[PDB]
């Protein structure tokens, strides 16, 4: 019974595609707003993300076209599909709710490397 | 002019049912508490009970407490008094009295009721 | 890129979290408000304190826009609004402190009992048993006990509360700005930086004043033919002179002379206008009585309540086992649920309420497009006076007889005219001086003008001079008589009351007029007029998007609050009033007392 740890990140090619994870209780998934953050080595966090309840979405302009945050009621699971991907998306990847993220309380981070293209 | 008549006093044995009902005049009759006395051969008239103007509160004294229930019809302009699992010490003159104000909490002695009925006997054998 | 590009990013953020938040805030405080359980007042706190977390990071968050570098209205409001630091800019011991007092103060209101000296296990609250007495009692000894044993018994606890209360309260609103918590509290009716549409925290007084100059006549007739009425009512207890005692006024304070009206009636033997025995014969229950409020709302062209309302709301009392907090409330969730809590008796009284509240769900429901933030009414008093909209049709003769409470063989005389106003002026005339003189006395408080050792003190004397009532007993400083009013205890300002009587008899007029209605205004009733429906929906849907100045503008035509449209409802029964008073004194004497000899 801990919740709000991401998972499915590794290593991918430029222009390539992946889908993280976030495993949270009912009791959370189903009252909690939740989003999807980000975190280069050195860098501020960043919201990539975020799902309300009603499945009203949130995107930053750096992500818009190109990433998409799911809700799974049957697995009680908020997916991020990141489609072509750059080495400026080369971050962990957390996901939390707005409640928690101003608590501090964060789970297990997901590291997503993205490697350069070729000529 | 207030009038308020008893109806319903007669002689029953201990642990029958009796409903004492009172027949009150007047335009306002939702706007006072009713209450019943009763007074038994040489001693002083007692209070029994009282409901609100309202009819949404009661009390009861202590020897008639779970035996005795006081409603009240504002409709009908009548309030009654269901005396169930009767006793030989509930043989009095019951009296139906009108308050001057609207309570229970402030209208439970003699001194707070301007309007009496001429009483109705009610006799409990063994 | 633009700071005002950064603004409306931020904004988009906030929206987009707040819907969650806020909904599992109002769904805890329902759970508890209906089933006041140790359960559930705990869900209620702990999603209320995860609101007021998200709410005080948005807040530092909108700190680094500048809304002097924002053009767009809409954005500028918002972050206006959201950079607002209120109860955080104090110390953590402070607004923990501040926080102990008022849930302390709230439940003395409300767990307050008065008991029997001889009998401690015999007890009433204030609602139902203590209200009771004050609203049915004929009696001048069982509303003298019933009005100071609240005062001893309650008023007492809270007077050390308050006390401390004022203190922290001020130096919260100094910290942030303001002169004091009155000032603050008066800065809901500011406008700023809006050329023409302006509006100052001082302007509120000034106006409010002017304002209750004009009123002050009319008041003073209602005042001495009420106290004529209460002569016969309550013989040797009233000088003709004098104020009228604080206990006789037909409630708890004499907020409303409502209960008054069996005691005041001019036209006893009428048809009465008070439908509440038609209700009871006719078998209403509280589902006809929110059924009928419904069906007045579909016929000004608005919608019909959601399935929702009809699902969820809580319309009468649950009573046994389940215990509910049953002051009437129009609840906005958010996620476009809406309800009502209100333990509803077959009564005139609320009848009205049913009104009056519905027509809070319906500003709600009209203003849900709007942003976040912008989903309220232009000022305090817009939420209120819409509500009064909607009661003043209700109440008329023609809409009681259209809807069954009024014999079809009913005919509108000149008496039937004034018996109807004189009851509307119990509750709307009788009001405001008490809430004039009631934030009066607070904002005195709040300013320093009047010192502990004479709270009470200037209190009655405020009381004999502005209102014209008079203290039964003697109250010293260890009373608070202020606090035992659920508005001062539970910390809601109160000249959103004054404000909404004023703004209602000008929407009233303007409402009327797209309705095409001939006659005096008292004979208006807006219902089957979707012209009026309109005017009012249009007012409805903008939430707080537009400052109160121009919101107010746009549907009565003047950009403040004015007297006239009040008085000219009234005018029919001033000039009988004045009749009345010929041979007797208009107005008094702030030396009499009940107690004095
Ligand atoms: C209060 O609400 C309902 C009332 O029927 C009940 O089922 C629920 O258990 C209550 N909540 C508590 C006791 O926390
Ligand atoms: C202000 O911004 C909001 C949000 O983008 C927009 O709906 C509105 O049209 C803008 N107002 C203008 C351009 O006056
Ligand atoms: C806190 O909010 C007030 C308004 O209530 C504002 O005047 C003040 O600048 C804010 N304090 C900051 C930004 O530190
Ligand atoms: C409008 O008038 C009354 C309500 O005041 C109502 O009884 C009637 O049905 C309405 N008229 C129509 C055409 O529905
Ligand atoms: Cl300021
Ligand atoms: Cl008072």
């Amino acid at each position: 019974e801990v919740q709000l740890q991401a998972s499915g990140g590794g290593l991918v090619q430029a222009g390539g595609s992946l889908r993280l994870s976030c495993a949270a209780s009912r009791s959370t998934f189903s009252t909690n707003t939740i989003g999807w953050y980000r975190q280069a080595p050195g860098k501020q966090r960043e919201l990539v993300a975020s799902i309300s309840t009603s499945g009203n979405t949130y995107y930053p302009d750096s992500v818009k076209g190109r990433f998409a945050i799911s809700r799974d009621n049957a697995e009680n699971t908020v997916y991020l599909q990141m489609n072509s991907l750059k080495p400026e998306d080369t971050a962990v990847y957390y996901c939390n709710t707005p409640s928690r993220r101003i608590s501090n309380f964060w789970g297990q981070g997901t590291q997503v490397t993205v490697s350069s293209a070729a000529a | 002019q207030v009038q308020l008549v008893e109806s319903g006093g007669g002689l029953v044995q201990a642990g029958d049912s009796l409903r004492l009902s009172c027949a009150a005049s007047g335009r306002t009759f939702s706007s006072y508490a009713m209450g019943w006395f009763r007074q038994a051969l040489g001693k002083e008239r007692e209070f029994v009970a009282v409901i609100s103007g309202s009819g949404t509160s009661t009390y009861y004294t202590d020897s008639v407490k779970g035996r005795f229930t006081i409603s009240r019809d504002n409709a009908k302009n009548t309030v009654y008094l269901q005396m169930n699992s009767l006793k030989p010490e509930d043989t009095a003159v019951y009296y139906c009295a009108r308050a001057k104000g609207f309570s229970t909490i402030y209208n439970q002695d003699e001194g707070r009721y301007d309007y009496w009925g001429q009483g109705t006997q009610v006799t409990v054998s063994s | 890129s633009t700071i005002e590009e950064q603004a409306k990013t931020f904004l988009d953020k906030f929206n987009h979290e707040a819907e969650d938040l806020f909904y599992q805030s109002s769904l805890a405080s329902w759970n508890y408000n209906t089933n006041i359980t140790e359960e559930n007042v705990q869900n209620m706190n702990n999603a209320g304190d995860k609101w007021s977390a998200f709410l005080k990071e948005q807040s530092t968050l909108a700190q680094m826009y500048p809304l002097q570098e924002i053009q767009n209205l809409t954005v500028k409001l918002q972050l206006q609004a959201l950079q607002q630091n209120g109860s955080s800019v104090l110390s953590e011991d402070k607004s923990k402190r501040l926080n102990t007092i008022l849930n302390t103060m709230s439940t003395i209101y409300s767990t307050g009992k008065v008991c029997n000296p001889d009998n401690p296990q015999e007890c009433l609250l204030l609602e139902p048993g203590l209200n009771e007495i004050m609203a049915n009692s004929l009696d001048y000894n069982e509303r003298l006990w019933a009005w100071e044993s609240w005062r001893s018994e309650v008023g007492k606890q809270l007077r050390p509360l308050y006390e401390e209360y004022v203190v922290l309260k001020n130096e919260m609103a100094r910290a942030n700005h303001y002169e004091d918590y009155g000032d603050y509290w008066r800065g809901d009716y500011e406008v700023n930086g809006v050329d023409g549409y302006d509006y100052s925290r001082g302007q509120l007084i000034e106006d409010v004043e002017h304002t209750f100059e004009e009123i002050k006549p009319l008041y003073e007739h209602l005042h001495a033919y009420v106290r004529a009425k209460l002569m016969n009512a309550y013989p040797s207890y009233i000088s003709p002179i004098g104020c009228l005692p604080a206990h006789l006024l037909g409630d708890m304070w004499g907020r409303f002379w409502t209960n008054l009206y069996s005691l005041t009636v001019p036209f006893g033997q009428k048809p009465n206008i008070d439908v509440t025995d038609a209700m009871v014969d006719q078998a209403w229950d509280a589902q006809r009585i929110f059924k009928e409020a419904e069906k007045f709302f579909v016929s000004v062209g608005l919608p019909n309540m959601t399935q929702g309302f009809w699902e969820n709301s809580m319309l009468t009392d649950p009573g046994n086992v389940q215990k509910a907090v049953c002051h009437p409330t129009a609840w906005d969730l958010g996620k476009g649920d809406f309800r009502i809590l209100m333990c509803t008796k077959v009564t005139m009284d609320d009848f009205l309420t049913a009104h009056h509240e519905m027509g809070h769900i319906q500003y709600d429901m009209a203003y849900a497009a709007q942003p976040f933030l912008l989903r309220n009414g232009a000022n305090e008093g817009f939420h209120e006076a819409v509500g009064e909209i909607m009661s003043l049709s209700a109440a008329t003769p023609k809409h009681l007889k259209s809807i069954g409470l009024l014999s079809p063989d009913f005919q509108e005389d000149n008496e039937t005219e004034i018996n109807f106003l004189l009851k509307q002026a119990l509750t709307i005339v009788g009001t405001l001086p008490f809430t004039y003189m009631l934030e009066k006395w607070r904002w005195m408080v709040f300013k320093g003008e009047i010192p502990k050792d004479q709270w009470m003190k200037k209190w009655w004397e405020m009381k004999r001079e502005i209102v014209g009532v008079v203290e039964p007993v003697p109250h010293d400083e260890t009373y608070c008589d202020p606090a035992s009013l659920f508005h001062v205890s539970n910390d809601y300002s109160f000249i959103r009351y004054y404000t909404r009587t004023l703004y209602q008899f000008q929407f009233q007029e303007a409402l009327c007029q797209a309705a095409k209605h001939e006659g005096p205004l008292h004979k208006c009733d807006i219902s089957n007029s979707t012209e009026a429906g309109q005017k009012l929906f249009n007012m409805l849907r903008l939430g707080k998007s537009e400052p109160w100045t121009l919101a107010l503008e746009n549907v009565v035509g003047a950009k403040n609050m004015n007297v006239r449209p009040l008085l000219n409802y009234f005018e029919p029964l001033f000039t009988w009033l004045k009749d009345q008073n010929k041979n007797s004194f208009v107005g008094w004497s702030t030396d009499w007392s009940p107690y004095a000899d």
